[PDB]
RNA sequence: AAUAAU
């Protein structure tokens, strides 16, 4: 019934791109957006993209455009969302956010002309002159948005133009015209590729001059014979002018004053186009799904299907009348979903189903050579996921109760098809453990290898000399009669300084130079060559390295209120303007004051710092604060403050003699419910960041990509202290204390990239990964992959075959050849000679690991791997399948290849009496949908005997069982519910949803006693059904009744359950088809009802990005909203304490209780 | 023999769903004969309704009794097509190879109505004698009674199947209770033979097309039995009254060679008229998946495919079928269409295959 | 692997309880119906259902051996009173008519027993 | 056995 939706992995995969002036008019930026995310990238000159800002929307973007409005200092963004929503957003200096300028709703019921199912997406266009704009709404309404910043827009009934335009394909704003001219590529008389002998060429192009003031839109330059297969159209820039139409097997250039010039590409146009077409020489390609863009007025770059990159030149004479075309196959690249020419010499190839990569071109010595400069990690369409246990786990952590797992996803497609070994937390590879009692804090110094190691005890202090052998010292050179408060590197990794309550000592190494005596010191921070020590009463002293010898300089500070914390900073990249040294500071009254180290003039001030404002502008009980520069060359600083067992971390941005900087908070999921807590490591496996100790350890990493990443170390429980390490036996690695006083020498596992939001490894297979399954015995993964080959035979029936013979300008259809691999978790490299090659056309419809019963094992089950294939040979050849039951065995490994000890064993393979469209097991049986039925087989020695069959539906494509109940799923009709009574071999239909529905996948929502059937929809809806026989709508349980509803922002295809870290409730994780991972955690009635009030308050009394509505977004497609929104509920933690108190008092609950309810949903959702 | 299997197309669509987010990512099917495996069901290609203009001919299904077919209906799962002939026979044909399975004797009088309940369970019928019968999915008759004293021309279930409405040549529309099988109210007022009745998908309307020129179409109230409205749409003898599943349009089909799309919300303004039938339009079938596309069976045998928003016909087969078409039933997927005929026969039509010179006798 | 991390064997479900007791199962109407695909009565097997002929579920007897050939096709009207076995055991299937009388079996996917 | 092969 009740639940809460939480998002684990944000969607990956861009959809739109553009090179606009987002931040200011001086320098342009690359703005790329996925589904519900917008990223503004930079270019750092190796050429690496850097993330500038990211924003999340309560909607799925359907287009994007930019305008330089009259008098603006920026570029406005014309976002477009589903069902005719237009939002004009803009960057907002001083809040570092996306402000909204004008949001237009066009959801009148009369604009749709009575069409309930909307199959058209909005498409936003703009003039190159920045004079107008447009939007094709519902495919028949055109919202013209005039520009002088805005003017009262109007709607053009495109169907009521001088000629009614139907089935509009693409529309563009033209170049070099007196009035905004719009091209409309449309099909007045639609046709289909399979019906082209009676409707040969059905396309047209029309240009309409938009008169803004008089609202009159005449027609000029109409053409009415274009080939039927016209996919898109591009407007050639001003010097030449006109438009190019990207037919599937053709390319046109059209201008109003000159005849058309079209060239064919492949000889599939012989009888499908009567348009006068030439025959291109030396080129045979298809422009069916191909991005494109213009390098200059003459050349354009095309990225076809398959990723091949071409560079087409518009050969023209001195009259600028395009005379000829010239293609040339340049370096191939990813499958692109968008493209944009960033620089004079650069390009960007965005992609959703494959990593998006930035290119760079140079002239060959008319001809260009394309290199690659950067790529963006992309967990592409998550077709499948097979949760498994990591191969390597330290014997130290082998004794923990909670399971340690990992998920392997079938991401990408085609040439970019791969596997994604996703994990959530950091698992150290402990090398050596020392049982040291009492000591809690430590510091690793450098004397780059860490020469020493200083440990703090209650009364004494012992130092370990690391290197060849780690051994405690006994001689002089350090203070041992008392605890150490700080010990680090002063100078440039060439001097040693340790801080003691009685003073500060400067050491050159083993030896000690001199002792400077000094309210015992409680905290110290060092920024070379500046050392600052804070006493217990708030006194602050400054020390400088004056030649070496530390020098005393009392800082002039007026202590109106006592200083509670203080931090030291040293900026290398100029952002703290008006390298330089700054001493952050937090006062008792709540004011934060960035200072100047050389001088001491006040440079910043915030009136109420502990509150947690979402933006800090110039002029409780904060415990620790740390300001450190993270990123390439230490460019973008971050502020981390520990206040009232709650962590809030501020970014930094510039904004115009006080500091020309401002700090903005960033979303968060860390709850902390004198020993430092933020530990800065400069190089740990090649990473820089901060380690946050405490009850929930977390790792703060940000690479040259500039994007912040937070990773937890849940295994081994809380962490007391931490320190980086670099030894001869231990390479770049760390060193932390356990709650049980267990020092742990560790090293980060080397097979994972900690740049992604979740530590991931991409296993490029170079083929299409379809399924994945984990065999518990022998602990190996199986993978079903497909590779494309040209098709040279046409299956027929009478069997016979026909050979495909044509001319040399012919495009061969891509046939798929399937095969089942065996991926070893130990090295993530396929196992040689362990591969199953299926028949010629066999398409693996399903593949799962199945626990069929057996008697050899002590338990009643064995755990083979079961698959179901199917011969796809057109709609005219009867479709039949095969069940393939493979067991992974062990053999003596071949010498030199330890990974060849495994090998598939084909117990069973037979030609069934229909396609095996779905598979599952029930209490040790095998259930399989073979056509219009579901069978239930028993595992004999090497055969399968049938037990009970029943008829279900058209096409069952997803089955799953609990104990005796089978939850089928149909492509069109609905889910079902079938029950197996073991005593008598009968399969019975318990219930069945009575309404049509295009299902994607099914799973189970498990509560203590009730059982809900979580179902995913084509329209991106998540709903929970139930079997309640004592209700009225369901006669005797005959109907299944929906009890929960939710509209997720992405398609979901796979589910899996993990118990809450809550007596008998299970989480139901899913991975969306755009690289996202979410949860669905059940909840109690009281909790759901008392959080719905907070959700309503958040929806109503908060401003949202682009002015969107959260509540309207989540309404399904009648709606029974029993699923909370953990993404919208998260914004309550973002709010300051004052705003939290105000909203809580408004809704009638207390902030502490609301937090307790919110933080438990994170505590019990910390798996993987 | 011919065998139109939708499994390859459904598997191909299931494969595409993973990495194609709309039609904008769909790789272009080419008009070449070697592109047999690139098809997807109408569910895949959604913004190109052109594909489900089923003009390819698969096979002609005839009985050995040779009696005109008055109603054809597909089993809710599509497993087979049931055919109500003029002798009461219930011939069942396969749903994948369209081959004879079994011939029953359901009614003593010609079958005229056959509606499968909104759930798979039940299948109402009706014959020239007025009798109504209940059937299970295993073709076992469960109950029978006389609903009207004159031939029932149609029977339509409610959104929740507890009630169904029937129309008779007696000139009245009655509304019955499913389980009790007891008439509730007689919706009198048409004054002449009623030839169609369609229960609105959700709101609970009962529209009816009548042979009387004064009130050719009336809107009823299932509960109170009132007459919510009247509509003077056609000149004579509205043959088929069908409602769109979206709950907005009402498409009629009269004996004046015309089919008119009406908006139930606005009965004063005629929304669209579909000219192009050379003779009476005696059948209509909205598409299961494409809202806007529908077929049409003329009294000359012509079979036309229309769309809402397009002035001219999308394209059909004049002389698609000898005699006059009586009913049309799309396959639940929508990739096949069976046409009943007065010429003792029915025919199966499927989408064209890419790469065929459309020289068939029903095409050119 | 799904049954190892999260097991559903120690949880007594409301669905299990409901189907165990035939909860909310109203007697079917029209005594002449069949209602194929319905579970077997769990009460008639121990003592008695108490709703003979009106039961939503199926009442079974241990006498029939040959599998109903119409039930396979999905159209047999006798149903609860069918004189032939109603399970998928493919060892009591009828003997192939063509093999037994008209020589051999034309189709190679025949499930009828060949003797 | 009620059309398994119409
Ligand atoms: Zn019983
Ligand atoms: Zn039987
Ligand atoms: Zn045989």
């Amino acid at each position: 019934m009740y639940a809460v939706y939480k998002q684990a992995h944000p969607p990956t995969g861009l959809e739109f791109s553009m090179y606009c002036n987002f931040f200011n008019n001086s320098e342009r930026n690359l703005v790329v957006a996925g589904t519900s995310q917008l990223y503004v990238y930079r270019l750092n000159r190796r050429e690496k993209l850097e993330l500038a800002a990211s924003f999340s929307f309560f909607g799925n973007v359907m287009s994007m455009a930019s305008v330089q409005l009259a008098g603006a200092k920026r570029d406005a963004l014309l976002l477009s969302f589903k069902d005719a929503k237009l939002s004009v957003v803009e960057y907002d200096p001083g809040t570092h956010d996306l402000k909204t300028l004008s949001l237009h709703y066009f959801e009148e019921p009369e604009l749709r002309d009575g069409f309930v199912q909307n199959v058209h997406t909005p498409r936003v266009r703009v003039d190159p002159d920045g004079r107008c704009a447009a939007m094709l709404v519902y495919g028949t309404r055109l919202v013209v948005l005039p520009f002088r910043s805005f003017l009262p827009s109007y709607i053009i009934d495109v169907r009521a133009l001088d000629e009614k335009l139907l089935n509009i394909i693409d529309l563009q704003f033209l170049h070099g015209y007196y009035e905004p001219t719009l091209l409309i590529l449309f099909e007045p008389n639609q046709t289909w590729p399979g019906r082209v002998a009676v409707r040969q060429d059905t396309c047209s192009i029309v240009a309409i001059s938009l008169n803004i003031t008089q609202k009159v839109h005449p027609v000029i330059w109409s053409l009415t014979s274009l080939p039927f297969d016209c996919t898109q159209a591009l407007a050639v820039p001003k010097p030449i002018g006109g438009v190019v139409v990207f037919a599937v097997n053709s390319l046109l250039y059209l201008n109003q004053s000159v005849p058309p010039y079209g060239v064919a590409l492949n000889s599939l146009t012989t009888g499908t186009t009567a348009f006068p077409l030439r025959t291109q020489e030396g080129v045979r390609i298809t422009l069916d799904c191909a991005q494109a863009t213009f390098i200059s007025y003459d050349k354009m770059v095309i990225s076809l299907k398959g990723g091949e990159i071409y560079v087409l030149t518009l050969i023209t004479d001195g009259m600028r009348s395009v005379r000829a075309f010239h293609f040339d196959k340049a370096a191939a690249s990813v499958l692109t979903t968008s493209m944009v020419t960033m620089e004079p010499g650069y390009l960007f190839l965005g992609s959703r189903l494959g990593n998006s990569l930035l290119l760079k071109y140079t002239e060959k010595l008319a001809t260009y050579s394309f290199e690659v400069c950067d790529s963006i990690l992309n967990i592409g369409p998550c077709a499948n996921a097979a949760v498994g246990e990591p191969a390597f786990l330290s014997e130290e952590f082998q004794n923990s109760p909670e399971p340690d797992l990992e998920i392997v996803v079938c991401s990408g497609h085609g040439k970019n098809g791969a596997l994604s070994v996703l994990q959530k937390s950091i698992r150290p590879q402990v090398v050596t453990t020392f049982e040291l009692p009492g000591c809690y804090d430590m510091w690793t110094v450098i004397a780059r290898r860490h020469g020493f190691l200083i440990l703090s005890r209650e009364d004494s202090t012992m130092i370990l000399q690391t290197g060849q052998e780690i051994m405690e010292l006994d001689t002089s050179g350090f203070a041992t009669q008392g605890p150490t408060v700080f010990a680090g590197n002063i100078g440039d990794n060439r001097y040693i300084v340790q801080v003691s309550p009685l003073g500060i000592r400067l050491l050159e190494g083993v030896n000690q130079l001199h002792f400077i005596p000094v309210a015992p010191i409680v905290q110290c921070a060092v920024a070379d060559p500046y050392v600052v020590i804070m006493s217990a009463e708030g006194h602050v002293t400054m020390f400088l390295l004056k030649s070496h010898r530390l020098a005393l300089h009392k800082p002039p500070l007026h202590h109106q209120s006592k200083v509670i914390t203080l931090c030291l900073y040293r900026d290398l990249s100029g952002m703290f303007t008006t390298p330089t040294h700054w001493c952050l500071l937090v006062r008792e009254n709540g004011t934060m004051e960035i200072y100047q180290l050389p001088d001491w003039r006040l440079v910043f001030l915030v009136k109420n710092f502990p509150v947690g404002q979402r933006v800090l502008v110039d002029s409780p009980l904060v415990k620790e604060v740390l300001l450190v520069a993270l990123g390439s060359r230490q460019s973008r600083p971050y502020l981390l403050v520990h206040v009232d067992q709650e962590l809030l971390i501020y970014e930094a941005f510039p904004h115009d003699g006080n500091l020309k900087v401002r700090f903005k908070k960033v979303p968060h999921n860390i709850n902390f419910r004198r020993v430092a807590r933020f530990r800065y490591f400069e190089d740990i496996y090649g990473y820089s960041g901060v380690f946050i100790c405490g009850p929930s350890p977390h790792w703060l990493l940000v690479t040259g990509r500039g994007a912040l990443r937070l990773h937890p170390m849940a295994i081994d429980g809380p962490v007391d202290s931490f320190a980086p390490f670099h030894n001869v036996n231990c390479p770049r690695g760390f060193l932390y204390f356990n709650r049980q006083g267990e020092l742990r020498i560790s090293v980060l596992p080397a097979y994972l990239s900690y740049d992604a939001p979740w530590p991931v490894r991409k296993i490029p297979l170079r083929c299409t990964a379809h399924y994945v399954a984990y065999h518990v015995e022998s602990k190996v993964y199986a993978v079903a992959t497909s590779t494309n080959t040209p098709c040279a035979r046409i299956p027929r029936m009478t069997k016979e075959f026909e050979t495909i013979e044509r001319d040399e300008r012919y495009i061969h259809p891509q046939q798929e050849a399937f095969s089942i691999q065996l991926i070893s978790p130990v090295s993530w490299e396929a196992i040689p000679n362990a591969r199953i090659e299926l028949q010629e056309w066999e398409h693996v419809t399903c593949m799962k690991t199945v626990s069929l019963r057996s008697e050899e094992t002590v338990s009643g089950l064995k755990g083979y791997v079961a698959a179901g294939t199917c011969l796809m040979q057109g709609e005219e050849v009867t479709c039949r399948g095969r069940i393939l039951i493979m067991d992974v065995i062990e053999v003596v490994p071949e010498p030199g290849q330890p990974l060849t000890k495994n090998k598939f064993k084909v117990l069973y393979e037979k030609e069934q009496k229909g396609p095996v469209t779905a598979l599952c097991h029930c209490n040790g049986h095998l259930v399989s949908a073979i056509g219009q039925k579901i069978f239930l087989w028993s595992l004999r020695a090497s055969e399968l005997t049938g037990m009970a069959f029943i008829d279900t539906q058209l096409y069952i494509h997803q089955m799953i069982s609990v104990k005796n109940f089978i939850l089928a799923a149909d492509v069109m009709k609905s889910i079902s519910l079938l029950r197996y009574q073991e005593e008598s071999k009968t399969l019975s239909l318990v219930s069945r949803d009575a309404k049509p529905l295009e299902v994607y996948s099914v799973d189970f929502m498990v509560d203590n006693a009730q059982l809900g059937f979580l179902v995913s929809d084509r329209d991106r809806n998540l709903m929970v059904y139930m079997y309640l026989p004592e209700a009225k709508e369901s006669f005797g349980g005959m109907r299944l009744l929906r009890r929960a509803d939710f509209h997720v922002g992405a398609h979901v295809n796979t589910f899996w359950r993990t118990p809450c870290r809550w007596e008998n409730k299970h989480i139901t994780w899913f991975a969306t088809l755009d690289g996202g991972i979410g949860l669905l955690l059940p909840m109690q009635e009281k909790t759901y009802r008392r959080l719905l009030m907070l959700q309503n308050a958040l929806t109503t009394m908060l401003p949202h990005h682009a002015g969107l509505n959260p509540r309207a977004f989540r309404m399904l497609h009648n709606a029974v909203r029993n699923v909370l929104d953990g993404e919208l509920l998260n914004r309550y933690l973002y709010l300051s304490t004052m705003e939290r108190s105000e909203l809580a008092k408004k809704i009638g609950t207390t902030p502490d209780i609301i937090l307790d309810d919110l933080l438990e949903t994170d505590r019990v959702t910390a798996h993987f | 023999r011919k065998t139109i299997d939708y499994n390859p197309s459904v598997i191909k669509y299931l494969e595409n769903r993973i990495w194609q987010r709309d039609q904008r990512d769909m790789r272009a099917i080419q008009p070449d004969a070697g592109y047999y495996n690139d098809l997807v069901p109408p569910i895949g290609m959604l913004n190109n309704p052109m594909n489900a203009v089923t003009t390819k001919f698969v096979r002609t299904s005839t009985n050995k009794v040779k009696c005109p077919v008055f109603v054809v209906r597909w089993t809710p799962e599509g497993r087979r097509l049931v055919t109500g002939a003029s002798s009461g026979e219930f011939t069942l044909w396969n749903g994948l190879t369209f081959n004879f399975e079994t011939i029953l004797q359901a009614h003593d009088s010609p079958v005229r109505a056959m509606t499968w309940s909104h759930n798979d369970m039940w299948m109402l019928t009706a014959d020239h004698g007025g009798y109504v019968k209940y059937w299970q999915s295993n073709m076992n008759n469960v109950k029978m009674f006389q609903a009207h004293k004159e031939a029932i021309r149609e029977a339509s279930f409610s959104p929740t199947d507890n009630k169904f409405a029937t129309c008779s040549d007696d000139g009245t529309v009655r509304i019955w209770d499913f389980l009790r099988c007891h008439e509730e109210r007689i919706l009198r007022g048409h004054g002449a033979d009623v030839k169609c009745v369609d229960w609105h998908p959700t709101k609970g309307l009962v529209v009816s097309g009548s042979k009387d020129s004064q009130q050719p179409i009336k809107f009823w109230d299932p509960k109170t039995g009132q007459s919510l409205a009247t509509l003077h749409a056609h000149k004579n003898t509205v043959m088929e009254v069908k409602l769109n599943l979206n709950g907005n349009w009402l498409l009629t089909a009269s004996r004046d060679h015309l089919c008119k799309l009406f908006d139930i919300r606005n009965l004063k303004e005629e929304l669209q008229v579909f000219r192009g039938h050379k003779k009476e339009a005696t059948a209509v079938a909205w598409h299961p998946v494409h809202e806007g596309l529908f077929a049409s069976g003329g009294s000359d045998g012509s079979l036309l495919f229309w769309h809402v928003g397009v002035e001219k016909e999308v394209g059909g087969m004049e002389m698609a079928h000898e005699g006059m078409i009586w009913s049309l039933a799309w396959h639940p997927l929508g990739h096949i269409l069976c046409s009943g005929s007065n010429d003792h026969t029915s025919k199966f039509w499927t989408r064209n295959r890419p790469g065929d010179k459309m020289r068939d006798r029903y095409n050119l | 692997m799904q049954e190892i991390i999260a097991s559903v064997d120690h949880i007594k479900f409301d669905l299990e309880i409901a189907v165990e007791q035939q909860l909310g199962a109203q007697p079917l109407p029209f005594p002449g119906m069949d209602k194929s695909g319905a579970a077997v009565c769990e009460f008639f097997l121990k003592a008695a259902c108490g709703k003979g002929g009106m039961c939503p579920f199926r009442h079974i007897s241990g006498e029939k051996t040959v599998v109903c050939k119409h039930w396979l096709r999905g159209l047999c009207k006798k149903g609860d009173q069918c004189e032939f076995l109603h399970e998928y055991d493919m060892t009591k299937m009828p003997e192939c008519y063509f093999y037994s009388k008209f020589g051999e079996c034309s189709n190679k996917e025949c499930p009828f027993l060949h003797i």
